[PDB]
């Protein structure tokens, strides 16, 4: 329908909250008008979640520990507190890298301190220096440590900083104190903030007066692709085709050399602005290295993005731009031609973390489809910026949506497929609507670039046509 | 590059010759790696005695536990009532890490809130996120109980959920005749079963400490059945078939089999099934209360001895054979009932695939891991199949329970070359077998990556998963099996011995070979 | 040599050394053996579209066959009825592999008779057998009715059954009242399947055909259900729990359940269970009967419509969503019994598990065989479930059940790429395999042979066998299962994805290659 | 049990049977007296069996096809008639070998002319000849063909001799044509004698010619091993260490060339003497080989075996001999050590074919154990003429026992172990008697040789004692 039946909508959505919540979640729903360039006029973003609502949301830990640092393999990270927080976050975000585990890459296992009560009562720092000593032991090709503080930490006034400051001296080693315990801000996305200003303060600048590295005009990073089902590699093969030289990734199969070399390279490519915007920025400070961002979701947007990044250097690389694209186009033309047909006019409605909820409507649209509503767990209102324009008039944007929220909004906008997490997938498809996971590609993927246009259609086709959603009905009833 | 008509997924399309030569580029030009004959030493060291002396020596550093932490257990056991949403006082994080860690191996929505307490908390506390996480939680969600637990922030910061919940119910922000039964689960203490024991005893307590004056031991003729933390649905159905063919009363306090098994017919149910408030209200009124797994219920025995004055047997978790029976002889003790002919029948059919599959199964020899009673229960099927369980690991074991496992094994010949490991994880187990190397491991999801280190030392060094457990994420639908009873007694025999003629099948197909021994018939 | 701590059998004693050379020197010294490039070169050549041509063309030959002969489906049938014995009137021979096959299926005693016709009996033919032979099995067996079916020696002499038995009761061998029901089953005409209808044909006419007068059509209340050839156990049990849950009254005609599943309690039951003669003197007064397989039941078909006058519904076997959905409809609308809220929730957690399941199971490949029935049910199934059953064999098919499968496979998308064979067998399978290679194939234990083959072409040509269907004998226990109604669906389903999971797991277990895609989570 | 405890039980059980069955079955149970050397003073076999009683027999065509032509590696065997007999006999026997299965060696391969009713009325010789060319075509490096005759193939006239001559000259090929129709004989047994005179008849006179083989002294047969689990390797293995050449095994593992090359040996050596016996006295009365029967069960037997064996050859052999009686002497007395205080005093019942009836006692009393029955499937008196002096006092001996029978004796004697095969497992099993198939060695073995003998001791140790067995009756019965 339209706006006022959109707004409507809300309305009656809103009705079933007490006072307080009903006042508080007005302010996270609207209809977009993407003529709006300032978004804090018509909607709320980053605050608290409301008591007992079911947000989707995470905590800091997630931000830094499962998206940042966990990524990085040639470190040990080290899930500092209780038991729990490791073990649900081992390897359940598909980082993919290439390595040795647990000889020279640790991805996909979880070292923790296993607090206990003696712990919790006299502190961790002692366990701390004793589990530095027993990593280096066991796991000698380790090239650094981090340490992922979870909530007890900082509330019983543990000084991992002085551990990690005395450890890393005595051993000669990278030691990463992170502060990024679940109790501090309101999501995961300040634990991106506390990730990035760990990588500045303990690791970004060990090669700052360090010129062994040969430069080329033709330097570039990978800056917030964290490379799920192998995106980052998708990624890299295309700007590396068109003459770039791609130094570092951060951080899918990202390594600690490579965000060392980074302060080396000629510019920044940021996909994941909210996860990495505050590293680009400070990188520009002190580096002079400019950043640009850019999106690898579907051929149109892959396109334009090869063309800006390739304005940024000289005619050399504009012209294998050109190559670039004239090789894919006969693939992404015959992707098109084959799922286009199955998909055109089918209605989509999103719910993901800080990017996806936005960056992936222009692959929707090469597909024929339409995103009728979309809305982030953790975004910042410079994200809902960006959105307004990438979504139609009178869609529907939602703010940490609430579990009832979506479930209501979707039993009255019945799209025909939902893109979102682990925790909303079983609902909707006991709805009969067709779900496909938007954070873990459902197993699958890549989804970014040429390689990855193809499987994204072969996925969204394989679960909005498939021949189950026909026999959720019984014949006799 | 893709072939549109034979679109390549991650694998295998990164096997293609640009996607290697360019991941040569990266690790050459950038990473800094160390060199392969290094890696080879390496991995080769982590293989040997001497690592795995090295190994045992730890005393702060863990490495894939085979635990989690307290509220993940209360969730599981709150979810076993009759509209109850499980409700964790504290930090949000940690509700979408228990949501989505269930999600994942139940294939279904998971239900569960957060109050989403903040740093703000610590000058103060959590009383008000109380007050309005309960009022929007009851009008929101609609649930007819809320279960509370907590998060680790919340009990290092001391809050007092009774001091929190008395006061929500005073200042009206819910009725006061609304349940809200509690407990506190330290993520510090024990283990996930744990906080399903701390969060039963507070179900428990609110429903029946302030009104014994009424009830009498016997009066309602059934017996309770107390499951403890589980994972699968064959446990909670073959708990009730078996005591519904058997004629026998009763109520099984925490049944969340509906609501993690929900039909997909166009509608979402937030709630189906689970235990009522009436039934554990009128428990303290049954003969007895049998505890399935009893090693972790040891807060919830001493409140239905202490107060409900039930004199709770003593009996093992109802696994294989011996303990199946012994199970059902107390249970007809208790009623009054006689074994009926189907389970007679029913037992006699596992004896019989016994005899049946007895020659592929002698001597194999296993490593398992898992929760206390699950990996006793396991053991003592093994020696009933003259299997010989070798590596016996549960992470959160503890010395008494250690001491009663070394005691069946001394009991069975099958025992002789088997050892117990407590407070060890699955860095330990996967040291055990390259050092001791067993025919297989039966464990969960996580087995996979030793199965993997194993192959990496050789096909000779393969140590195969059979997975049996609790998370398995990576296989479908095993949610649904059976480990209890002889229904379950028969389904981990029969993957046993399948388990076993696989492998068999697969060193035997080498054409001219090894296919002397490809038989048709085993 | 031994080790008496690691005793080694066939494999891998012959691995050793010792053993390897003194082969070597077996074959070299005497064998006269092709060179090894002679075989490498002959095998390639076997795996090649010109081989396939020429191995359609055959006329004459057949290898590795998917069918059985007449006699063994009408012992089968047979053993469904209460204390019945099967007697095979001819060569004892044949009683001696038809007891073996089924042993080894079902891992149970198979009781069956001959009467040991020699090559005297050509002279004069069979009649002294059947006299002794019906007096003796009486006696010493002490059955409550012999039921009569023949060798192919018989067959080709000409004995007529019909007048050996009248003679044998006329000559006072057996009481005149005492049920011999017969049919003649040549191995030479049709199949197993066959046999199985031609009997039970035969004891349907014993117990009905002279009595008719008195029947009326519904006055019993009950539906007849004919199972057919059936070596799933748990295809007896669903049918009779689901028409029980409906609350259906009924009667299943032909029912080895018992018989074929006795407990290991201290004693051996010759027989078990099965249909009662009452049941089979009743069957005309049902208010219809059903055929669970209907393309090996015409003959059935016939006489239950012919004679008893039921109008026997257009029904497919019950297997997968669709048809167990139709079959329920019809028994609701010719019992009067609504479909219970049991089932309707049933039917929702096989949708429930399809939709948990479609992302792997989409556009897999399946080359798949066994009897007509059964193979139909399980390309529906496929189909449903968004996969490509691409070779569909059917050794002891006809030319009216492949026009039936043609149009179920027209009428889906996901029949695009599908091919039905008909009087082909594994050999040309073999051959389909190579060619136009799937990922899997569903069929019996003979399908491991083909797996072998396709492995020695290389790892990247291995098509892994999954075990569905009649004989499985390298496995134990699989007999137990179910592939009928949404429980046997589910079954399917679930072992479908996770031999999918499996493969893909050994695929990525490659350390630094593959194991990139290695994930925790599917 | 006493001799009239034993005779006794015998009259009890004849009871159930009707006048004719009782006095037949009568004379085909006997009380063993081991002075006996005229067993046909004490019992009758190789008769018919009596109609209806359930015999535990097969036919010629398996004696023929499943025991002597199907383990011939390198030959294509035809099930020629209807389709069942090849289908039950397909890969039920483990008769090893060392092939390329479909390629060059064809045993678990069911090749057939699966005869229709056209075939019945109007003959087969057409379908067999086309046949043969396909064989020819799709099949090219297999080495000669036979053709097992099933019952209807003489029932309706067919002249499978013809076409093995004209085809075999158009084609240079030896085609063997097999008359071990089902209806021939009253057991397995004549298929033996019928497969052994079509060897004569067509395969073994081939090289009588030829000069080019280059013999030794030590040339010698094994004869009647069908490699069941390798038997036969684990016997040739001890026979080479003892300096002999094994130039053929009929038929385990065996090719057409070896079964052609044994004319030109020094000795055969007769395991199996009831399936083999006829050949080897045909090769002794036109080649002059002598032949001698042995027995390599268990470390008493295989030593007997290996000193008369030796005792035939030069004085080299028969020091070779005992160099292998002192190697293997510490590994059989380190499986005794382990075994026989495990099964010391444990009384066995054996119901097997034509052999093992008698050649395994030796093994069993190795381990302490007392076989109390035994009996024989398909035997003639002279094989109950070697079972007599084998057997103890007063045990109890069946010749093609009824199902009847054996249950009954087994119920009245209460054995701690049945040794017999598939038909008989799972019923004692369901009595709480421990049971090893004897046959097909329960997919184990080899049981031949000082290494057979390891398996052996194993296997009965594991059955026997197995924890199973305790836990029939249920503790509430
Ligand atoms: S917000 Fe951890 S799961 Fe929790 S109760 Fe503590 S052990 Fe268990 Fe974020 S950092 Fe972690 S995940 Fe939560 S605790 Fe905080
Ligand atoms: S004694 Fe064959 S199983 Fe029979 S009914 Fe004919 S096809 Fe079937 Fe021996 S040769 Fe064979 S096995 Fe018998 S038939 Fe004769
Ligand atoms: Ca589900
Ligand atoms: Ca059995
Ligand atoms: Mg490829
Ligand atoms: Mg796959
Ligand atoms: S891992
Ligand atoms: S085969």
């Amino acid at each position: 329908m339209s706006r006022e039946e959109v707004e409507s909508l809300i309305q009656e959505v809103l009705e079933v909250y007490p006072e307080k919540a009903r006042k508080d979640r007005n302010k996270h729903l609207a209809v977009n008008d993407p003529a709006v360039t300032q978004s804090k006029k018509c909607i709320i973003s980053n605050k608290k979640s409301q008591p007992g609502l079911m947000t989707i949301r995470g905590c800091a830990y997630a931000g830094s520990k499962g998206v940042v640092w966990g990524p990085i393999k040639d470190m040990i990270h080290i899930s500092h507190g209780p038991v729990g927080c490791g073990q649900y976050s081992r390897a359940g975000r598909r980082n993919y890298y290439i390595g040795t585990t647990g000889v020279n890459a640790f991805v996909t296992m979880n070292f923790t301190s296993d607090f206990q009560e003696k712990d919790i009562v006299f502190g961790g720092d002692k366990k701390l220096a004793k589990l530095i000593d027993e990593v280096e032991t066991l796991f000698p090709l380790n090239k650094g440590i981090s340490v992922q503080s979870e909530c007890p930490i900082g509330l019983i006034g543990d000084d991992i900083e002085s551990v990690s400051k005395v450890k890393g001296a005595e051993l000669s080693k990278t030691i990463v104190p992170v502060r990024c315990e679940g109790f501090r801000g309101v999501s995961q996305s300040l634990g991106h903030h506390i990730a990035n200003d760990a990588v500045r303060d303990w690791v970004l600048g060990k090669r700052d007066e360090d010129t062994t590295f040969a430069s080329t005009p033709y330097d570039v990073a990978i800056i917030g692709d964290y490379n799920i089902g192998g995106d980052a590699w998708s990624s890299r093969i295309l700007l590396e085709e068109m003459g770039l030289r791609c130094v570092a990734q951060w951080s899918g199969d990202g390594s600690i050399s490579e965000i060392e070399l980074t302060p080396k390279v000629k510019l920044n490519l940021v996909h994941c602005y909210r996860s990495m915007n505050y590293i680009s920025r400070h990188m520009e400070e002190k580096y002079g290295i400019p950043w640009m961002e850019y999106n690898f979701f579907g051929p149109t947007k892959t396109i334009e993005s090869l063309r800006a990044i390739a304005a940024k250097f000289d005619e050399s690389i504009q012209k294998k731009c050109e190559e670039v694209i004239a090789k894919y186009k006969p693939e992404w033309e015959a992707v098109v031609a084959k799922y286009r047909p199955r998909l055109e006019g089918k209605r989509v409605m999103l719910y993901i973390g800080g990017l996806r909820p936005r960056h992936v409507i222009g692959a929707y649209e090469d597909l024929g489809m339409e995103v009728v509503g979309t809305g982030y767990e953790f975004a910042h209102n410079d994200d809902y910026d960006r959105t307004m324009k990438e979504m139609g008039d009178s869609t529907l944007l939602y703010d940490d949506v609430t579990g009832y929220e979506f479930e209501e909004f979707v039993k009255r906008i019945k799209p025909d497929l939902i893109g979102s997490g682990i925790k909303e997938k079983f609902i909707f498809q006991k709805m009969g609507i067709p779900f496909r996971e938007m954070h873990s590609w459902d197993y699958s993927g890549p989804y970014h670039g040429f390689d990855g246009f193809a499987i994204f259609a072969r996925d969204m086709d394989m679960t909005l046509n498939n021949p189950c959603w026909k026999k959720l009905q019984a014949p006799w009833e | 590059s893709q072939q549109v008509d034979k679109i390549k997924a991650s694998y295998p399309l990164f096997l293609d010759q640009d996607y290697k030569d360019m991941l040569a580029k990266k690790r050459d030009g950038f990473e800094e790696k160390y060199p392969q004959d290094k890696i080879d030493e390496v991995f080769q060291w982590t293989t040997t005695k001497e690592y795995q002396e090295l190994n045992f020596q730890r005393e702060a550093l863990t490495v894939n536990p085979a635990k989690a932490c307290q509220p993940l257990g209360a969730v599981l056991c709150a979810l076993g009532f009759e509209k109850t949403m499980p409700y964790v006082h504290g930090s949000q994080g940690c509700v979408a890490y228990f949501r989505s860690y269930f999600n994942r191996h139940f294939r279904e929505p998971v239900s569960c809130v957060s109050d989403s307490m903040t740093e703000d908390a610590a000058v103060f506390g959590g009383q008000q996120n109380m007050k309005d996480g309960l009022q929007n939680c009851k009008a929101t969600y609609k649930p007819d109980m809320i279960a509370v637990s907590t998060t680790c922030m919340a009990e290092v910061i001391g809050d007092d959920l009774n001091a929190f919940i008395n006061n929500s119910k005073k200042e009206g922000f819910i009725p006061d005749e609304f349940p809200v039964p509690f407990a506190h689960t330290p993520s510090f203490v024990g283990s996930h079963v744990t906080g399903w024991d701390n969060m039963f005893e507070g179900i428990a307590r609110y429903f029946t400490l302030k009104s014994m004056d009424d009830k009498v031991v016997g009066s309602n003729k059934k017996i309770n059945i107390v499951p403890g933390f589980e994972t699968y649905l064959g446990n909670f159905r073959v708990i009730k078939r078996m005591l519904s063919e058997m004629g026998v009363g009763y109520s099984l306090l925490s049944d969340p089999e509906e609501v993690l098994d929900t039909p997909a017919d166009g509608q979402f149910r937030m709630y189906a099934g689970g235990t009522t408030q009436e039934e554990m209200k009128d428990a303290p009124n049954a003969l007895n209360t049998v505890l399935l797994q009893p090693w972790h219920l040891e807060k919830t025995k001493k409140f239905v001895e202490g107060t409900w004055k039930h004199e709770v047997p003593k009996l093992n978790i109802p696994m294989g054979l011996d303990w199946t029976d012994e199970f059902l002889m107390k249970v007809s003790e208790i009623s009054g009932q006689p074994i009926p002919a189907s389970l007679t029948k029913e037992r006699g059919r596992l004896v019989d695939m016994m005899t049946d599959s007895h020659t592929w199964l002698h001597g194999k020899r296993f490593a398992l891991w898992g929760d206390p009673d699950f990996v006793m229960g396991l053991v003592k099927f093994l020696l009933e199949l003259g299997c010989e369980p070798v590596h016996i690991l549960c992470h959160n074991g503890n010395k008494r329970w250690k001491k009663a496992v070394d005691a069946i094994l001394a009991a069975s010949p099958y025992g002789k070359n088997a050892t117990v490991y407590i407070g060890k994880d699955l860095w330990h187990l996967r040291s055990l077998v390259f050092t001791d190397k067993p025919d297989f491991m039966i464990g969960n999801s996580y087995g996979k990556f030793i199965q993997r280190d194993t192959l990496h030392k050789g096909k000779e060094f393969e140590v195969p998963l059979i997975r049996i457990g609790f998370p398995i994420f990576d296989r479908h639908h095993l949610h649904r099996s059976t480990t209890l009873g002889y229904e379950g007694a028969m389904q981990i025999l029969t993957t046993l011995v399948n388990s076993i003629l696989e492998r068999l099948d697969e060193e035997t197909r080498g054409m001219q070979a090894t296919d002397y021994n490809h038989d048709l018939v085993r």
